[PDB]
């Protein structure tokens, strides 16, 4: 399961909401080398443990804004971050990164998906494909 | 949720993966251009179209687009 | 002091609070929130975060500064309003030998300022009397400024309720027409920046606005002996 | 001496240093949440005043709009 | 969530945005999940039939309230001295005071004044007494009744036309041209001559007599015979007057031309003949296309045989263009009906048919400004459903090389040019409005550019004015084209030379220049609409705009920003031209027949022609009665109208909050909001359904402009009415 | 006998009655008296002020034809300056930088030529450089 310790914390306004007991909640954890201080994404500034932190947020975003933060604004730089997305009945679902490699280098093994097989100029009129459920990108 | 698609024009650049805040891009092996690579958009259900993936792109135009659909919890980008 | 003087006094407490509220949360919410974590990143003068999140357009604190500019001059154009009434009804005026005293607008403004059409009629359309018949006169310079302040004002509506974009595409359209006659120039010409519109936009509406009371003002207080 | 005879001179004096007061009130608002952006740095200012700034504002400004809205309402 | 359930995608959402867009897509037909086009025409076939029901419930209504509470039979008696009255007052929250101020008009209540001139028209059609409004209240009712079990009957799948139906041009066009125009025409004269004149010449004609009693002493023998002229002789003399026998002729089918003489109207048998041969035009219109017997012209060899060297493809294909979009159409029709709507204004103030309507000022001026702000909404509305159509239903290879793909060739120049005229107006005409008061200011008014409406005091003497001694055309006794004999020449210029009527106004340089800005608005605000009609396909900035939707926020700030790039925003956009194009106009008709009505045409054609004259004479000037409506002292019958000025003047403001403040910052505002409820004690029992988000982009833009929109149309209203009320009513 | 709603300003009595308390316009006292004397030749109307026709007739010329002709003159001298001043910055390798920073030898040099503007653009015109070919300039997609 999840383990870590909660970074020293004053607490916020600015935190949880009944949305992380009631749909899902997003948590983030990282080794840090030696005790020092981050801005929390909900405001403030928090005393992170050295060694293991865990650390509850309510959106993807700032997870990987704080995730961000550690990996740009400590001289040493923490890679080891994990997010994982918690549900209310237990299951927790990992997230970042997707394969234990950050999506900005390239891996083999990753499967394209999205990808067009033509410019963006030869997407069909929308006259050729109405009444149907679709759209000129999505055919 | 909204649909991230990547047409042939990529480069490879890495600039739109490198300016997704939500993590949503990826790069996956390609032929078609110098850096073998191309973006690819596996976790759409995340995004919530903030465009800066195509505010980073260098080519003419947009090797890259979002179109914003049914918005969600996520899409909204709701904390509460 | 009547309940006219309470009233005033309390919207102008709260058109205050209200400018506060808007400054103090450009300055608290500046770093982050909820909606944007790391609005900090993105500097203080952006112009949005895109139409991701629903829209996400002025959540810089500079956007804030732009908001709370119009609540200022709100606020201070009631303050000045208030003033001037008050002044021109329960204060100034003429001293007669008996030692009577006769005010300029013969005490008016505790039964007319309790309603908003009082202000439209007693106040206005009674006032701007003095600036409006101007013309002919060595007044006149303070007529024409007044229309000038009337003026400016609706030209700043056309940055401040349109976008760039169209604005963009009609350049597009115009330097065609100029590259057709070989007389496109060499620097292209691009529309307003959308943090570039908004100010432009306030800059020209606070001046007409300002404009627009200060002719009036002149004019009303220099024809009041 | 003669200014309050000159009404003329006491409107434009108190309009134009209110209009002075109300611009640079504002300007005051807009250069601070500059420093807010750019000079703040997290690592100096632990449990400090600003800290508890950032870490309450939510209350503030909750009870503000509220203040806000029923001053306008009961005005 | 159920509702909306014509769109998963917003039955999906768990914020209050669904409740929102549900309601904006509602009526939108073609994007619904699983829509057919079959399915589409025959939703849109009841919607039309309730529309049409709504039509006639509302006139209805009109017809009732009027014979209940009004005084339609007293008003009879009395056109010139008697107030019409809309509708009674029922209202809790009134004081003495305000009971006292609005028993008006004789009644004994509380009541309104009507403004919608219905009295004139209801005296000019025939309907004399309360009994016959109310059987036409009935009746109405009855009709709204049948159309409304229409609809249901022709949506049951034994009734439910094909799509074959639905696109057969020729039938429908001759059926509609024959039938729809020309027999109603025809009935209308019909009514005219078997009850309207009759009753207008004291003879009391109803459904009780009708069979009875014949229109003309000769009947349908000098008709039947060839010999017309018998139904024109002995006409209506000057001396008549109206509902009396007293100088009342026989002829049922005149020439007259001109007014009543005592109506200042036009002669009800001018009418008569007028609706008559265009009943007869129409119904021979009507046999033009073919539909089952081989003869009549069909519309695509037409549209295909009418090609052009120079053109290219001319107006090959434009049938199937026009028959398989519904927007095509739906624009066509548009600009039809607001072109016609703005023809309505102009010659009905000019050319009154209704007895005794040209007198009451008040209803004149509240019709004119009325139909034509319709006219404007309408033609708006062309242009935003013909870039609707070029966004959905156009096809580039079927139209290829025609006309409508042609005008994408050039557009560029289209808008080029269209900005150079646009520039041209303005810079021209604000040049010398800023000119005139310059120099008036200076105590010069001598030195003022004023430059006579040469071309159009020409025209108004080829017509046959003879006060500015052109002497060209009908104004020159000697031209062949003033003696022809023409049976409304005697009556025609008799009227028109006469300066107790809006036939033909006189004019001045202050007419020039507001005509010229005129101009200026309407090219301005068809730039703007054409615009973004012809790059809603795409740009340079957005090449692929199809792809993204008719209404879109924006594509982001990335390439440099693109902020009101949707044709919807063009659109929106293009609102406030016509606005404010529709507002200077409406001021110029307003204060040219104050002028005119208080005989005082001197003072507009002095003050006209400098801005602040405009500023002092006509807003500050005819405003001082509206204002005082409810007065510290005490309140009169313009007190509502004074209300609905302030409310007016304070739902316009209120737009600007939605118009300039945008989303982020509401949408952090709400987040606090929501944090204070959620950690509320005895506010955390009860909590919301659907997560509260602040509106949209584009939500945004529409409510901004419908407060703005309904803020303008309220202060305009409530000033017009209460200034002329004032001043003469 | 054209115009017979307007009478000139010679026996206008509205004009005549108010055009002896003409305000001066300059320090010249006289300037009331050259304008009352000046005014006098045009049309004026019920209200004592002169007007303008613009329907072509030569005889009121000088109302709008030739300050047309004066303006056109300098407008056009005005684009064709600044039209050849651009062409020729066009290809000094820097055009931006000689666009914000003004060449003003070469500015002064193209300003002292303009005065045959008419000549050259129909010059340019007949040698086919005025104007560029459709399939030469940029348009946006369709
Ligand atoms: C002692 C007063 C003072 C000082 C020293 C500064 C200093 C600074 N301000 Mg600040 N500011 C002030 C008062 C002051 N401000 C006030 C009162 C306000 C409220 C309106 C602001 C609002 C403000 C904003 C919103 C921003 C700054 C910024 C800046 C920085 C420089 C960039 C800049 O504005 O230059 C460039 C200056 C201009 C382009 C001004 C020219 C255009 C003006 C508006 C025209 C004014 C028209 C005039 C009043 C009437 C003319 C009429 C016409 C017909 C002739 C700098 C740190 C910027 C920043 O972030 O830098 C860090 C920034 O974005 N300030
Ligand atoms: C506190 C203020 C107040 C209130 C509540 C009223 C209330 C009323 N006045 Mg009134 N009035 C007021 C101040 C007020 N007045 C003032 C200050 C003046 C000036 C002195 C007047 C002058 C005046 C006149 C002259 C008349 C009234 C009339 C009326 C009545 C109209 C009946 C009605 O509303 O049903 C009809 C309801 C509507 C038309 C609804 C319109 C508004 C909604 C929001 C539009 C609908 C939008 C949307 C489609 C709704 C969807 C469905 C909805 C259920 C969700 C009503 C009792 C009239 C009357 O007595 O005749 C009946 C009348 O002739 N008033
Ligand atoms: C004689 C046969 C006939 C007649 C009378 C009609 C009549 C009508 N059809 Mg129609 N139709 C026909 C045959 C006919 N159809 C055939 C054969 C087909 C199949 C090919 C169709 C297919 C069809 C469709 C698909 C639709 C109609 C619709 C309509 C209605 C539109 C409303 C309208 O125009 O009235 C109002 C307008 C007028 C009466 C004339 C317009 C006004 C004129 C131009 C100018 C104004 C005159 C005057 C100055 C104004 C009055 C002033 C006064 C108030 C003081 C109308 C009732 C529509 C509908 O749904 O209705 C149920 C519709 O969508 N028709
Ligand atoms: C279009 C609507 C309409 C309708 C329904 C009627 C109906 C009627 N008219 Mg009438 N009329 C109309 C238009 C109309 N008229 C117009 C436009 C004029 C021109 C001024 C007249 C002129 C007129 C006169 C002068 C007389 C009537 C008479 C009559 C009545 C019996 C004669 C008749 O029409 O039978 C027509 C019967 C036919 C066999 C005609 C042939 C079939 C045609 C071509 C269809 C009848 C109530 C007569 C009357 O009151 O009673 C005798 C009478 O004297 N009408
Ligand atoms: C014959 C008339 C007609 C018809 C059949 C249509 C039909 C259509 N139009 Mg269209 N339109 C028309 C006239 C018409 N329009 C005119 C005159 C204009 C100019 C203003 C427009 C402008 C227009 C735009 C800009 C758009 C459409 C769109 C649409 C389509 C779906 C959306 C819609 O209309 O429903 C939804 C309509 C609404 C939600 C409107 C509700 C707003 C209410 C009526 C405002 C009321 C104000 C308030 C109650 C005042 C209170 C007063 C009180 C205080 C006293 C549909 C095909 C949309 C589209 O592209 O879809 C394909 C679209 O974007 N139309
Ligand atoms: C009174 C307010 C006002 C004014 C003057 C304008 C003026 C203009 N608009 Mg605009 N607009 C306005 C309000 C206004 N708009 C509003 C409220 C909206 C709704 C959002 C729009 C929406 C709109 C659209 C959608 C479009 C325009 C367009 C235009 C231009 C068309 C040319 C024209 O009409 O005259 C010519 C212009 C003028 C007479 C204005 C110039 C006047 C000045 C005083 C000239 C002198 C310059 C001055 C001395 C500089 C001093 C600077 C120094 C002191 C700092 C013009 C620049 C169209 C355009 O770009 O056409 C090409 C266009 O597409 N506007
Ligand atoms: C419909 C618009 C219209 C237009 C475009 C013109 C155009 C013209 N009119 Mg004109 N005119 C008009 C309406 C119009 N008119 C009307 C309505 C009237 C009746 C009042 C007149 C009465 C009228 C008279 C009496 C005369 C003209 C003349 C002229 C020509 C003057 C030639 C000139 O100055 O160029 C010269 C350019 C250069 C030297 C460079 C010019 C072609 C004159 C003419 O015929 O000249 C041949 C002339 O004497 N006009
Ligand atoms: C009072 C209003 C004055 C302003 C109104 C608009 C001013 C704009 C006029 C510019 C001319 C546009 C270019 C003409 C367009 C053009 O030259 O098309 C070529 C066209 C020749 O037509 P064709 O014989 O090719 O075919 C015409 C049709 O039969 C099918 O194409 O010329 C005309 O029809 C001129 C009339 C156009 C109207
Ligand atoms: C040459 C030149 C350029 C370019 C110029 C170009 C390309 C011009 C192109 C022009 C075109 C394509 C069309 C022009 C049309 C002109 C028309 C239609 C003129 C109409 C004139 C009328 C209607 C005269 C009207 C009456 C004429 C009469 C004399 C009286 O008054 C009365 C009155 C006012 C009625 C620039 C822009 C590059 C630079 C300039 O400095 C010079
Ligand atoms: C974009 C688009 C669109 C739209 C457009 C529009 C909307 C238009 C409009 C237009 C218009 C709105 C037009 C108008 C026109 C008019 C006219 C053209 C008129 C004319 C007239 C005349 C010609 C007359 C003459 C005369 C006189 C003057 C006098 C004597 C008699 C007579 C009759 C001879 C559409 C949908 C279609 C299609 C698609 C695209
Ligand atoms: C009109 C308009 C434009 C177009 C306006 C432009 C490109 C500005 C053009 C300015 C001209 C070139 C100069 C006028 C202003 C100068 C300060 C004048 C100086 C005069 C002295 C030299 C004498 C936008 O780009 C825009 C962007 C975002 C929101 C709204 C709008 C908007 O409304
Ligand atoms: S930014 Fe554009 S070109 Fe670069 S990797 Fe992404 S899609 Fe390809
Ligand atoms: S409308 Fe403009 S400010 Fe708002 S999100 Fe779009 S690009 Fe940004």
């Amino acid at each position: 399961e999840l383990s870590g310790q909660p970074p020293k914390f004053g607490g916020s306004t600015g935190g949880l909401l009944s949305k992380a007991n009631r749909e899902e909640k997003y948590a983030i954890t990282w080794t840090s080398a030696s005790e020092q201080v981050f801005e929390m994404p909900t405001g403030g500034a928090a005393i992170m443990n050295e060694g293991e932190n865990l650390l509850y947020l309510a959106r993807k975003e700032q997870c990987l804004a704080l995730g961000t933060q550690l990996r740009t604004k400590f001289k040493p730089k923490i890679q080891d971050y994990k997010i994982y997305r918690v549900y209310p009945s237990g299951e927790v679902q990992y997230l970042h990164p997707a394969d234990g490699v950050f999506p900005e280098k390239v891996n083999e093994g990753r499967e394209a998906q999205g990808t067009k097989t033509r410019r963006i100029g030869q997407n069909p009129e929308p006259v050729t494909i109405k009444f149907s459920g679709k759209a000129p990108y999505e055919v | 949720s909204h649909s991230v698609k990547i047409y042939d024009t990529c480069i490879g650049c890495t600039q739109c993966v490198r300016a997704c805040p939500l993590d949503v891009l990826e790069m996956v092996p390609w032929d078609g251009c110098k850096a073998a690579q191309i973006a690819s958009s596996p976790r759409t259900e995340d995004c919530v179209g903030c465009k800066r993936c195509e505010t980073a792109c260098p080519t003419d135009f947009l090797s890259i687009r979002v179109y914003l659909g049914a918005e969600t919890t996520r899409s909204m980008g709701l904390a509460y | 002091l009547g309940t006219a003087d309470f009233m005033v006094h309390h919207i102008h407490a709260f058109t205050i609070h209200v400018t506060a509220l808007i400054l103090l949360k450009g300055v608290l919410y500046a770093r982050s929130s909820r909606l944007v974590p790391d609005k900090a990143n993105l500097g203080f003068r952006f112009p949005c975060d895109g139409p991701g999140r629903g829209g996400t357009c002025q959540v810089s604190g500079w956007d804030h500064v732009f908001l709370g500019l119009f609540w200022m001059y709100n606020s201070l154009s009631i303050v000045i309003f208030h003033f001037s009434w008050k002044m021109q009804s329960d204060v100034w005026g003429t001293v007669s030998p008996d030692g009577s005293v006769t005010h300029v607008t013969l005490g008016n403004f505790a039964q007319s300022a309790i309603t908003i059409n009082g202000w439209l009629r007693d106040f206005l359309w009674a006032q701007a009397a003095n600036v409006i018949n101007s013309y002919g006169s060595a007044l006149s310079a303070y007529g024409i400024m007044f229309l000038a302040g009337h003026f400016v004002f609706a030209f700043s509506l056309m940055f401040l309720f349109s976008g760039r974009g169209y604005w963009q595409e009609l350049i597009e359209s115009i330097v065609w027409a100029h590259n057709k006659l070989n007389v496109a120039p060499a620097i292209q010409p691009r529309a307003l920046s959308i943090i570039q519109g908004r100010a432009v936009g306030v800059a020209h509406y606070l001046l007409g606005g300002i404009v627009t009371t200060w002719a009036f003002f002149l004019a009303r207080s220099l024809s009041i002996g | 001496p003669y200014q309050a005879i000159d009404y003329a001179t006491q409107l434009s004096l108190f309009t134009h240093h209110m209009w002075i007061g109300g611009f640079l009130i504002v300007g005051a608002g807009a250069h601070g949440a500059i420093f807010m952006v750019r000079d703040y740095d997290p690592a100096k200012n632990v449990n400090n005043l600003l800290d508890r700034m950032l870490r309450h504002r939510d209350a503030i400004i909750s009870h503000l709009n509220w203040v806000c809205i029923f001053l306008g309402f009961h005005s | 969530t159920k509702f909306p359930k014509f769109s998963q995608d917003l039955a999906q959402d768990p914020t209050t945005r669904r409740i929102w867009y549900g309601i904006a897509t509602a009526h939108d037909f073609e994007t619904h999940d699983g829509m057919t086009e079959e399915n589409l025409y025959q939703k849109i076939f009841a919607s039309h039939f309730g529309h049409i029901a709504i039509i006639f419930l509302w006139t209805s209504g009109t017809l009732f309230h009027v014979a209940w509470q009004g005084n339609f039979e007293q008003w009879i008696k009395d056109p010139l001295n008697i107030r019409p009255i809309a509708h009674a007052i029922w209202d809790p929250h009134f004081g003495e005071g305000a009971v006292n101020a609005f028993t008006q008009a004789g009644a004994s209540n509380p009541v309104n004044i009507a403004y919608s001139g219905v009295y004139h028209w209801f005296y000019t059609i025939g309907m004399t007494t309360n009994q016959e409004l109310y059987s036409g209240a009935v009746f109405l009712l009855v009709l709204a009744s049948l159309f409304l079990f229409a609809g249901w009957l022709h949506l049951q799948p034994k009734f439910r036309p094909s799509l074959a139906w639905f696109k057969n041009a020729e039938s429908r066009l001759n059926h509609h041209l024959a039938g729809l125009f020309g027999v109603s025409s025809l009935a209308w004269a019909g009514h005219l001559v078997h009850v309207a004149i009759p009753e207008a010449r004291g003879q009391h004609v109803g459904w009780d007599n009708f069979l009875s009693t014949p229109p003309h002493p000769a009947g349908l023998m000098p008709f039947f015979t060839g010999n017309w002229g018998v139904y024109a002789a002995d006409p209506d003399t000057a001396g008549h007057i109206f509902g009396t026998s007293e100088g009342a002729g026989t002829a049922i089918l005149t020439f007259l031309g001109g007014f009543h003489p005592q109506t200042e109207s036009l002669w009800l048998t001018d009418i008569a003949h007028h609706h008559l041969a265009i009943a007869v035009i129409f119904i021979i219109a009507g046999h033009m296309y073919r539909t089952n017997w081989g003869i009549g012209h069909s519309i695509k060899e037409i549209l295909n045989a009418h090609k052009g060297p120079l053109t290219g493809a001319g107006h090959t294909n434009l049938y199937d263009t026009i028959n398989n979009s519904l927007h095509f159409q739906l624009g066509l029709a548009l600009a039809s009906l607001g072109v016609i709507t703005s023809l309505v204004a102009q010659h009905m103030y000019s050319l009154p048919s209704y007895a005794f309507i040209a007198q009451d000022h008040t209803t004149q001026a509240a019709l004119y400004t009325h139909h034509q702000y319709i006219a404007g909404f309408l033609m708006v509305g062309a242009f935003a459903h013909g870039a609707i159509f070029f966004v959905r239903d156009y096809d580039p290879v079927a139209n290829k090389d025609n006309v409508l793909a042609r005008m994408l060739e050039h557009k560029e120049a289209l808008i080029s040019h269209l900005s150079w005229v646009s520039l041209f107006l303005g810079f021209h005409t604000l040049g010398l409005y800023v000119h005139n008061d310059v120099v008036v200011a200076f105590g010069t008014p001598e030195k003022q550019i004023l430059i006579e409406p040469v071309f159009a005091q020409w025209i108004q003497a080829t017509s046959g004015k003879a006060l500015y001694g052109f002497d060209v055309l009908l104004s020159n006794p000697d031209s062949i084209a003033s003696t022809t004999g023409a049976a409304w020449l005697p009556g025609w210029l008799d009227a028109i030379n006469s300066g107790t009527n809006s036939l033909f106004l006189t004019i001045g340089p202050g007419d020039f220049l507001v005509h010229h800005a005129i101009a200026l608005g309407l090219h301005t605000t068809a730039l703007i609409l054409i615009k973004g009609a012809l790059d809603a396909r795409g740009s340079k900035l957005m090449p692929d705009k199809k792809d993204f939707g008719y209404s879109f926020p924006c594509d982001g700030p990335g390439r440099g920003g693109t902020c009101d790039i949707s044709a919807w925003d063009a659109f929106y956009l293009a609102m406030f031209w016509m606005l404010n194009t529709l507002g200077w106009l409406t001021f110029y008709w307003h204060w040219k027949h104050l002028g005119v009505w208080s005989g005082n045409v001197a003072q507009f054609n002095e003050n006209s022609t400098y801005l602040m004259g405009w500023f002092r004479d006509y807003l500050w000037a005819n405003s001082a009665q509206l204002i005082n409506g409810y007065n510290p002292y005490g309140v009169n019958n313009l007190s509502v109208w004074a209300w609905m000025f302030l409310f007016g003047h304070l739902v316009w403001a209120t737009g600007f909050m939605f118009l300039i403040s945008w989303r982020g910052y509401w949408q952090e505002l709400i987040e606090t909001i929501v944090w204070a409820h959620e950690r509320t004690p005895l506010a955390n029992l009860v909590r919301w359904k659907d997560k509260p988000v602040a509106l949209s982009i584009v939500q945004a833009r529409l409510v901004g402009l419908a407060h703005f929109t309904v803020g303008y149309v309220l202060t305009y209203a409530a000033f017009l009415i209460a200034s002329t009320a004032g001043k003469f009513g | 006998d054209d115009f017979a709603n307007l009478t000139p300003c010679s026996e206008n009595p509205a004009y005549l009655a108010k055009s002896k308390n003409f305000l001066n316009t300059t320090n010249d006292p006289n300037s009331g008296k050259i304008r009352a004397e000046r005014y006098a030749s045009a049309l004026c109307g019920p209200e004592g002020y002169p007007h303008l026709i613009v329907d072509g007739r030569f005889t009121h010329a000088g109302d709008f034809l030739i300050p047309s002709i004066l303006f056109l003159y300098i407008a056009g001298w005005i684009g064709w300056v600044g039209r050849s001043y651009l062409i020729e910055i066009r290809e000094s390798k820097n055009p931006e930088m000689q666009e914000v920073v003004i060449n003003v030898p070469l500015a002064i040099k193209k300003m002292l030529g303009g005065f045959l503007w008419p000549l050259a653009a129909v010059g340019e015109y007949t040698s086919g450089k005025l104007v560029m070919k459709d399939s030469e300039i940029p348009t946006s997609p369709r």
